[PDB]
C-alpha cells in the first residue's frame, strides 16, 4: 500500500499511523530550525545529569533536582539548562499542496502539513512535485476550544523518504549508468536536432522555434571576471506572433521539460507575483519575504504567456531581471535586493492582434527599443496560408487527435 | 444526510436517474437519420428559426473528447459559441435555456462578474490566503453563459483567454502557485457596437472584439 | 586528561599551546601558509609579530586582543588550537584570556618597567578573534552547529536601543537594613530566602531594588544577510545579532559589515502563557568582532562619523571604524600622484572592464572624491556631494558602472525605478517580531548617507516618488513630517542615475531636453548630465567587439586592456586618504574663471542656473582633491567646464535650436 502515491484528499482518517506515499507539489517550505527532543539539565549541587524528554510543541522547565539525591536527601539542588549538552534535530515544518491533476471536478486543491525532521531537512524546496513518503501520526488539536467536540486530532505527515518526480539540474552526477544513457544518446548522432524535434512532438513545421527553445533550455556561460563585471549568461526568447500557431502550448511543453518554471500569464495576477513583499512565518515567527512567481523561478524559466497583454508596472521589474538578474526592493518595510537568476520565455501577440505586413515590424511588435534590446531571439512565427504547408499542418494534427502521437513513424521522440 | 442540491448556476451539478425503458427510448431514437434535426427543434420550441444557433447549442452541450498525451499536452475538447446581433434576437433567450437545461452551467452578465469574479482569485482571508473559485473553476465541465459579452471590460476580457484555450486558471500571486482545472464551455451574447449590425460597414468595425477572442 | 567534560579542550595543552603561540610567532609562517614567498619581506616578518603588538598594546593601554584564526592556522604546534577554538568559542576564548593576562604580566616583569604592576593588573582584557573560516552563509546550520564560532557579513538594517542588562542584584531585607549581592549564574540571580547573616530569617524578608543592581549594555542589531553563495529560490534572511560591553553603538545602520560571533539558540515564551516555552528553539548570534573596513570598498567617510569618534573614543570600542594608512603607503600614494596621467590612470582604474567611457568613467571618479565639506559655523552648512545622471541609449554599459559604484562606495544602495516608492526610500514605520512594538527604520537614501545611491532606471520611476529626491539632492538633507514622526535627517546621499531617453533610444529630431524629459527643477539638480549615445562606427564597434570575444577567452579571465589599471585595493586607499585628509580652498584666478564660465554659459537647451555654478565649484574640488592640492587653480576650473561641456555633448549641439548633429557627436 505504501507503493502507491495517494493525493492529498485520499489521505482520510483510516491511514492514520500508517506508512503513506503523498504525491503533490511543495508550496512552503520553513527554515531549518533546532527541535528539541531531550533537554538536559545540569544540577551542580549533585552532579547529575537531569534529561526531559520533551514531545510536544511546548513544554516546561524544572526546579527541584528530580534525580535521586536531590528528592532524596535534604539537599534540594539547582538546576540549569545545557544547550551544547541536550539534545537537538533539524526541523522543517513544509506543505505539500495537492496537483491539478489530483483535484476533483469543481474543487480546490488542499493541503497537508510535513514535518521533515534529521537529516532529511533541506531535501525539499517550493515548487517541488514529489512524492513524500512517511508516516501520518496524528497531534492534538491546535484550533479554538469552541469548535472542539471530543479528542479531536491534528494530523501531519513525518518524512521519510522523498522521491523528486523531475530532478534537479544542479544534482546531476555522471554515475556510469546515467553514462551510458547519455552516450546512448551520444552515438544515436545528430543529438542537436533530435533534441530540437523531440520537445512537443504534436507541434509540426516551428522546428526554429523549438531549437531556440532547445537552446533556451541549455543556457550560456555565465562569465564573472576578475573586476566584477557579470555577464547573463543566459537566453532570454520570445515569441511574438499571429494568434493560433501555438505559442502557448510550446511554453507548457517547455514547462513540462523544464525542472523548475512558472507559467505566470495574463495580467493583474502577475502584479503580486513579482512584488516579493513581507510576511510573518506560522512555524518560526519569523518574518521571511515572501517570494513571487519570479524568484520561484530562480535557475529556471519564467514561460511568461501573453506578455504584450501585461500591465507596464511588471514589465519595468522584467527590464532589471533579464539584464542584472537580480530584483532590487526599496519599498515601506522591504530595503533588500533580492536574487532571481531566471531565463525568460515570453510570447505575445502583436499590436493590433494579427500581423499587419503593411505596418513596420518596430510599430507592430509595440516593444520598446530597451526592452526588446533583452531578447535574445524574438522569432516572429508569422501564419500565412498556403496549399501545401497548411493540409500538412492539418494531416499531423488529425494524425494526433486519432492516435495519440506524433505521426512520423521513422521518428523517436526522445522522454 | 447530506443532500446536494441543483439550483441554476450553481456548483452542483444535475445528474438523473436512467430507467432502462428510457436507455431503451434513446437508443431507439438515436437510429433515425433525422435525429440531429429531431433534437436540435427541441432545444427552443418556443424561439422562431435560428435552426443553425439551435444545431450549435446541441453540439455544445454534447461537447468534443479532451485529449490528454503523455508528453502533457492538454488539447481542447470543448466548442465555444459567440453570438452577435441585433437587439431583440432571442440571443438571451438562448443563454437562459442553455443555463436552464444543462447539467451544470454557470450564467454571468457582463460587468457584474469582473476579472476576479470570473476565473479566480486569493480571497486573503484571515483563517490564510484561502483561494476562492470563481464562475469558470465552479463551471468545471460544464458551461458558462456569459451575456452582454460586448459590455465586458477590456481588463475582465484578458483573463478569460487561458481559461477558453487552456482550460486552466494560474494564479502565481502573493506567493501562491496554483493552476485550478476550469474546463468550461463558454457561451456568449453581445450586441454589435452600433447598435444594429452594419452591413456597409466591414465585419471587423461591428465586432470590435480582439482578434485572439474571436 | 583533566579535560572539561564534553569538550577535547585542556586547560594546561591549550595554555601551553596558545603561550608558545604567542611567542613564537612570525608572519613569514603565514605568509609561506598563503603563497606569499613570491611576496616575503623578511625585513619585517622575522620579528615578534604578537610581542610586538602585545608591547603596542600594553604601551597604548587598549583592552582588546584582536587575534586571527589563520594566525593560530599557520603555527604547526598550535594548530589544533583552531579547531578547538572554533568548536568551543566560550571556554577557549576565556583560556586566551587568562593566557594573555599571564603573558602580558611577563613581558611587564621581564622588561623591569618602573611603575606599579598592580595599577594595570586589574583590568580585564578580551581577545576577539575573526575570520574564522569562509561564511557557509546562514540558512545551512544545523542544528548541530550551536555555540560554534562562525562568520557572518551583510547589511545592518536597524539597531535596538541600549538595553541594560543586570548581572548583579541587590536585594535588602526592610526590618534588618542588609543589603545583598548574589551574581548571574546562567541567566538566574537566585533569590535568598533566609538573610545571608544571622540578623533574622523570615519566609519574605527581602525586596529587590533594581536601581541598586548592576546593569551591563546589551543592545540587539538586525543583520541581513548576504551571502556570496545562495541557494535557488532563496530571498534574503534576517538574523538579530546582539552585541555586549564596547560594542554598543559600534554599528550604525546600512553599514555592510562581517560578523564573528558564537550561534546560540533560546527558548521562547508562549504568549502570556506562564512559564511554558515552545519547543522550536529560536536561534539568534552573538558578536564578538566586527570587521567594518574592508580593502574591497572605500573607508567610511570621516566627515559623516566624526561626532560619534568622540563617543568611539569615550567608550574605547576599539573597532577599527577607519583604515588605517601604512607610511611607505603614503610614500607610493605621493609617488602616484606625481605622475603625468594621474587623471586618466585614476580614471581607467574605475570601472576597469567598462571600454572608452572615459568622460563619464571620470564624472564617477570626481563623484567618488567629493567637494570640500564647507562648514559655515555661523549656520548651515554646504556638503560637497555631486550627483550624476545618466541618459542614454540602451546596452551603453550604464547599468554596470551603476553596479560598480555600489560595489565600491562603503554606504550605497542600489535601486531599481518601480521597485522604489516615496515611503520605501526616507524613513518608515514598521513592527518587530521580537519586540513585537512599533519601530523606524530608514529607508534608502538614508541608508545612503555617507555614500552613493545607485538609483536604476530612473525615467520609469513615477513622478511621485521623484519628489522626495529634491530635499536630499540640493541640501542633502531630509525633513519629514508624518504620523508619529516629525525631525529632520541628515542624508548626504549623492545620488547616481541611469535612464533611457524617452523612447528608449535618443531621437535625434527631438532636443536634449525633450529626449531626456525631465521637469526643470529636478533636471537643474544633477550636476553632471552624460548623454551616452550609441553611434554606428566601424572602427570603435570594431574595438569594443575584440576586447568583448577577449574577455570569454578563458574561464577566469584577466581584464584585456592595453594600459596599466590600479589595484583597486589600493585605489580605495587614494580615494579614502584624499577624501578624509585634504580638504581643498578656492582661489580668486579660479573664482574669475568660474563667474567668466557662469557668465558666458547663461548667454530650447536647458538653461543654466546658479546651481550649475555649485556643480563647477563642487567639481573643482573635487579635481584639487584628485591631485592632492590642498589649493584649486584655474587649470581645475577649465577642466571642470570641459567636463560639463562633454558630459551633455554641447560642442555637437546646435546652439539656438538645441537639437544634436549626429556627424560631429562621434566620441573616442
Ligand atoms: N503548428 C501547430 N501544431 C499543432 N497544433 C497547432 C499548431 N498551430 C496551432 N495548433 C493548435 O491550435 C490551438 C492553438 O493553441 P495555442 O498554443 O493556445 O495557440 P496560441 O497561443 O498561439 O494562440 C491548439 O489547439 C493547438 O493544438
Ligand atoms: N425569433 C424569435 N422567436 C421567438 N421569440 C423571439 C424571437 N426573437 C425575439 N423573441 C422574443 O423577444 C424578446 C427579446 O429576446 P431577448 O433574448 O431578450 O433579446 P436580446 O437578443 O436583445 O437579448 C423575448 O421575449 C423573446 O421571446
Ligand atoms: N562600452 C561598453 N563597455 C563595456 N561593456 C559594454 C559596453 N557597452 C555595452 N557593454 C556590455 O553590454 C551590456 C549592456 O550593459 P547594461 O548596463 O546592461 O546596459 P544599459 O546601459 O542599457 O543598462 C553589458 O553586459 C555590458 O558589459
Ligand atoms: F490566440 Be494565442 F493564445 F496567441
Ligand atoms: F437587446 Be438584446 F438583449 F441584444
Ligand atoms: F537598455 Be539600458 F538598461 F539603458
Ligand atoms: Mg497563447
Ligand atoms: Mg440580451
Ligand atoms: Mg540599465
Ligand atoms: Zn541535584
Ligand atoms: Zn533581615
Amino acid at each position: 500500500i505504501s507503493s502507491k502515491p495517494l493525493s492529498v484528499r485520499q489521505i482520510k482518517g483510516d491511514f492514520l499511523g500508517q506508512l503513506i506515499t503523498v504525491r503533490g507539489i511543495i508550496t512552503r517550505v520553513s527554515d531549518v530550525k533546532p527541535a528539541v527532543e531531550v533537554i538536559a539539565y545540569t544540577c551542580d549541587q549533585c552532579g547529575y545529569e537531569v534529561f526531559q524528554e520533551v514531545n510536544s510543541r511546548t513544554f516546561t522547565p524544572l526546579s527541584e533536582c528530580t534525580s535521586e539525591e536531590c528528592s532524596q536527601n535534604q539537599t534540594k539542588g539547582q538546576l540549569f539548562m545545557s544547550t551544547r549538552a541536550s539534545k537537538f534535530s533539524a526541523f522543517q515544518e513544509c506543505k505539500i499542496q495537492e496537483l491539478s491533476q489530483q483535484v476533483p471536478v469543481g474543487h480546490i486543491p488542499r493541503s497537508l502539513n510535513i514535518h521533515v525532521n534529521g537529516t532529511l531537512v533541506r531535501s525539499l524546496s517550493p515548487g517541488d512535485i514529489v512524492d513524500v513518503t512517511g508516516i501520518f501520526l496524528p497531534a492534538p488539536y491546535t484550533g479554538f476550544k469552541a469548535l472542539k467536540a471530543g479528542l479531536l486530532t491534528e494530523t501531519y505527515l513525518e518524512a521519510q523518504f522523498v522521491r523528486q518526480h523531475k530532478k534537479k539540474f544542479a544534482s546531476f552526477s555522471l554515475t556510469s549508468d546515467v553514462e551510458e544513457r547519455v552516450m546512448e544518446l551520444i552515438t544515436s548522432g545528430d543529438v542537436y536536432n533530435r533534441l530540437a524535434k523531440s520537445i512537443a512532438p504534436e507541434i509540426y513545421g516551428n522546428l526554429d522555434v523549438k531549437k531556440a527553445l532547445l537552446l533556451l533550455l541549455v543556457g550560456g556561460v555565465d562569465k564573472r571576471v576578475g573586476d566584477g563585471m557579470k555577464i547573463r549568461g543566459d537566453i532570454n526568447v520570445c515569441l511574438m506572433g499571429d494568434p493560433g500557431v501555438a505559442k502557448s502550448q510550446l511554453l507548457k511543453a517547455i514547462c513540462k521539460i523544464s525542472p523548475r518554471g512558472v507559467y505566470t500569464t495574463g495580467k493583474g495576477s502577475s502584479g503580486v507575483g513579482l512584488t516579493a513583499a513581507v510576511m510573518k512565518d506560522p512555524v518560526t515567527d519569523e518574518m521571511i519575504l515572501e517570494g513571487g512567481a519570479l524568484v520561484l523561478a530562480d535557475n529556471g524559466i519564467c514561460c511568461i504567456d501573453e506578455f504584450d497583454k501585461m500591465d507596464e508596472s511588471d514589465r519595468t521589474a522584467i527590464h532589471e531581471v533579464m539584464e542584472q538578474q537580480t530584483i532590487s526592493i526599496s519599498k515601506a518595510g522591504i530595503n533588500t535586493t533580492l536574487n532571481a537568476r531566471t531565463s525568460i520565455l515570453a510570447a505575445a501577440n502583436p499590436l493590433y492582434g494579427r500581423y499587419n505586413p503593411r505596418l513596420s515590424p518596430l510599430d507592430n511588435i509595440n516593444l520598446p527599443a530597451a526592452l526588446l534590446s533583452r531578447f535574445d531571439i524574438l522569432f516572429l512565427m508569422l501564419d500565412i496560408p498556403s496549399r501545401d504547408d497548411d493540409e500538412k499542418l492539418a494531416e499531423h494534427v488529425t494524425y494526433v487527435h486519432m492516435h495519440n502521437k506524433q505521426p512520423d513513424l521513422d521518428f523517436t521522440p526522445v522522454e | 444526510t447530506v443532500y446536494p442540491l441543483h439550483a441554476r448556476s450553481t456548483g452542483v451539478a444535475a445528474r438523473q436517474m436512467l430507467t432502462d425503458f428510457d436507455i431503451r427510448n434513446i437508443n431507439k431514437l438515436s437510429k433515425k437519420k433525422d435525429i440531429f434535426d429531431i433534437l436540435s427543434q427541441s432545444l427552443a420550441p418556443s424561439i422562431y428559426g435560428h435552426d443553425h444557433i439551435k444545431k450549435a447549442i446541441l453540439l455544445m452541450l454534447m461537447g468534443g473528447v479532451e485529449k490528454n498525451l503523455e508528453n502533457g499536452s492538454h488539447l481542447r475538447g470543448d466548442i465555444n459559441i459567440l453570438m452577435v446581433g441585433d437587439p431583440s434576437t432571442a440571443k438571451s433567450q438562448l443563454l437562459r435555456f442553455v443555463l436552464n437545461t444543462a447539467s451544470l452551467a454557470i450564467a454571468t452578465t457582463g460587468r457584474g462578474s469582473s476579472g476576479v469574479g470570473l476565473t479566480a482569485a486569493v480571497t486573503t482571508d484571515r483563517e490564510e490566503r484561502r483561494l476562492e473559485a470563481g464562475a469558470m473553476v465552479l463551471a468545471d465541465r460544464g458551461v458558462v453563459c456569459i451575456d452582454e459579452f460586448d459590455k465586458m471590460t477590456d481588463v475582465d476580457r484578458v483573463a478569460i483567454h487561458e481559461v477558453m484555450e487552456q482550460q486552466t486558471v494560474t494564479i502565481a500571486k502573493a506567493g501562491i502557485h496554483t493552476t485550478l482545472n476550469a474546463r468550461c464551455s463558454v457561451i456568449a451574447a453581445a450586441n454589435p457596437v452600433f447598435g444594429q449590425y452594419d452591413v456597409n460597414r466591414d465585419p471587423h468595425q461591428n465586432i470590435a472584439l480582439p482578434d485572439s477572442l474571436l | 586528561l583533566r579535560i572539561i567534560w564534553g569538550t577535547n579542550v585542556s586547560i594546561q595543552e591549550c595554555t601551553t599551546n596558545f603561550r608558545n603561540f604567542l611567542m613564537s610567532f612570525k608572519y613569514k609562517f603565514r605568509k609561506i601558509l598563503d603563497e606569499r614567498e613570491e611576496f616575503i619581506n623578511n625585513t619585517t616578518d622575522e620579528e615578534l609579530y604578537y610581542i610586538k603588538q602585545l608591547n603596542e598594546m600594553r604601551e597604548l593601554g587598549t583592552s582588546n586582543l584582536n587575534l586571527d584564526a589563520r594566525n593560530l592556522l599557520a603555527y604547526k604546534q598550535t594548530e589544533d588550537l583552531y579547531h578547538q577554538l572554533l568548536n568551543y568559542p566560550q571556554e577557549v576564548i576565556s583560556i586566551m584570556d587568562q593566557t594573555i593576562k599571564d603573558c602580558m604580566v611577563s613581558l611587564i616583569v621581564d622588561n623591569n618597567l618602573d611603575y606599579d604592576l598592580d595599577e594595570i593588573e586589574t583590568k580585564f582584557y578580551k581577545v576577539r578573534p575573526y575570520n574564522v573560516g569562509s561564511c557557509k552563509g546562514m540558512r545551512e546550520l544545523n542544528p548541530n552547529d550551536i555555540d560554534k564560532l562562525i562568520n557572518l557579513k551583510g547589511l545592518v538594517l536597524r539597531s535596538t536601543p541600549v538595553i541594560p542588562d543586570m548581572k548583579v542584584a541587590f536585594f535588602k531585607c526592610n526590618v534588618c537594613d542588609h543589603t545583598m549581592a548574589v551574581e548571574i549564574d546562567r541567566g538566574v540571580i537566585q533569590e535568598p530566602a533566609r538573610c545571608e547573616r544571622i540578623d533574622c530569617n523570615e519566609p519574605n524578608s527581602m525586596s529587590l531594588i533594581h536601581n541598586r543592581c548592576s546593569f551591563a549594555d546589551k543592545q540587539v542589531i538586525k543583520l541581513q544577510e548576504t551571502p556570496d553563495f545562495v541557494p535557488d529560490g532563496q530571498t534574503p534572511h534576517s538574523i538579530s545579532l546582539c552585541v555586549y560591553d564596547e560594542l554598543v553603538d559600534s554599528c550604525r545602520a546600512g553599514d555592510r559589515i562581517e560578523v564573528t560571533g558564537t550561534f546560540r539558540s533560546i527558548p521562547i515564551r508562549a504568549n502570556s502563557r506562564q512559564r511554558v516555552l515552545k519547543s522550536l528553539y529560536k536561534t539568534y548570534v552573538d558578536v564578538v568582532h566586527v570587521k567594518k573596513v574592508s580593502d574591497k570598498r572605500l573607508d567610511v567617510d570621516t566627515s559623516t562619523i566624526e561626532q560619534e569618534l568622540m563617543q568611539n573614543k569615550v567608550d574605547h570600542n576599539e573597532v577599527e571604524e577607519v583604515r588605517q594608512i601604512t607610511d611607505q603607503d603614503l610614500a607610493k600614494i605621493r609617488e602616484v600622484a606625481a605622475r603625468e596621467d594621474l587623471y586618466s590612470l585614476l580614471a581607467r582604474s574605475i570601472a576597469p572592464s567598462i571600454y572608452e567611457l572615459e568622460d563619464v568613467k571620470k564624472g564617477i571618479l570626481l563623484q567618488l572624491f567629493g567637494g570640500t565639506n564647507k562648514t559655515f559655523t555661523k549656520g548651515g552648512r554646504y556638503r560637497g556631494d555631486i550627483n550624476i545622471l545618466l541618459c542614454g541609449d540602451p546596452s551603453t554599459s550604464k547599468s554596470q558602472i551603476l553596479q560598480y559604484v555600489h560595489k565600491i562606495t562603503p554606504r550605497g544602495v542600489y535601486t531599481s525605478g518601480k521597485g522604489s516608492s516615496a515611503v520605501g526610500l526616507t524613513a518608515y514605520i514598521t513592527r518587530d517580531v521580537d519586540t513585537k512594538q512599533l519601530v523606524l527604520e530608514s529607508g534608502a537614501l538614508v541608508l545612503s548617507d555617507g555614500g552613493v545611491c545607485c538609483i536604476d532606471e530612473f525615467d520609469k520611476m513615477s513622478d511621485s516618488t521623484r519628489s522626495v529626491l529634491h530635499e536630499v539632492m540640493e541640501q542633502q538633507t531630509i525633513s519629514i513630517a508624518k504620523a508619529g514622526i516629525i525631525t529632520t535627517l541628515n542624508a548626504r546621499s549623492s545620488i547616481l542615475a541611469s535612464a533611457n531617453p524617452i523612447g528608449s533610444r535618443y531621437n535625434p529630431n527631438l532636443p536634449v531636453t525633450e529626449n531626456i524629459d525631465l521637469p526643470p527643477p529636478l533636471l537643474s539638480r544633477f550636476d553632471l548630465v552624460y548623454l551616452v549615445l550609441d553611434k554606428v562606427d566601424e572602427k570603435n564597434d570594431r574595438e569594443l567587439a575584440k576586447h568583448l570575444t577577449n574577455l570569454y577567452l578563458e574561464d577566469k579571465p584577466e581584464h584585456i586592456s592595453q594600459d596599466d589599471v590600479l589595484p583597486v585595493e589600493f585605489l580605495t586607499m587614494y580615494i579614502s586618504y584624499a577624501k578624509e585628509h585634504i580638504h581643498p580652498i578656492i582661489t580668486e584666478a579660479a573664482k574669475t574663471e568660474l563667474v567668466r564660465a557662469y557668465v558666458g554659459m547663461r548667454k530650447k537647451r536647458i538653461t543654466a542656473t546658479t546651481r550649475q555654478l555649485e556643480s563647477m565649484i563642487r567639481l573643482a574640488e573635487a579635481h584639487a582633491k584628485m591631485k592632492l592640492k590642498n589649493v584649486v587653480e584655474l587649470e581645475d576650473v577649465q577642466e571642470a567646464v570641459r567636463l560639463i561641456r562633454s558630459a551633455i555633448k554641447d560642442y555637437a549641439t546646435d546652439p539656438k535650436t538645441g537639437k544634436i548633429d549626429m556627424n560631429l557627436v562621434q566620441t573616442g
